[PDB]
């Protein structure tokens, strides 16, 4: 029972960090975008700070 | 009028200035839609930018 349970929460982290990184890369793409939109002039700092935390 | 600016009786071209009726309630509407277009120009061109 130990074995399978703990073969069970490996198979279920896995696919948590899998998720984890889409999540970061969501995120990161986000902070790209708010980046860009500083870089020209749209948003103010505050947004990305935001953004970037 | 402030000023009239030909000879009389001479020969004006198509497109000379003859008169000078008072800019004054004129040019502040001007530079009123001026300060408009140089607002939206520069929201126009940014989000241009961000489109891309």
């Amino acid at each position: 029972a130990s074995v399978a349970t703990a073969y069970l929460t490996l198979k279920a982290d896995q696919a948590q960090l899998q998720l984890t990184k889409d999540t970061l890369g969501t995120y990161q793409k986000s902070f790209d975008l708010t980046q860009r939109s500083y870089d020209v002039g749209v948003a103010s700092a505050l947004d990305l700070r935001q953004a970037q935390t | 009028i402030l000023k009239r600016l030909f000879k009389e009786g001479s020969d004006v071209k198509a497109g000379q200035q003859l008169y000078q009726i008072d800019p004054a309630t004129y040019e502040a509407d001007y530079q009123s839609a001026q300060a408009n277009l140089a607002s939206t120009q520069e929201q126009a061109q940014r989000y241009k930018l961000l489109v891309a």
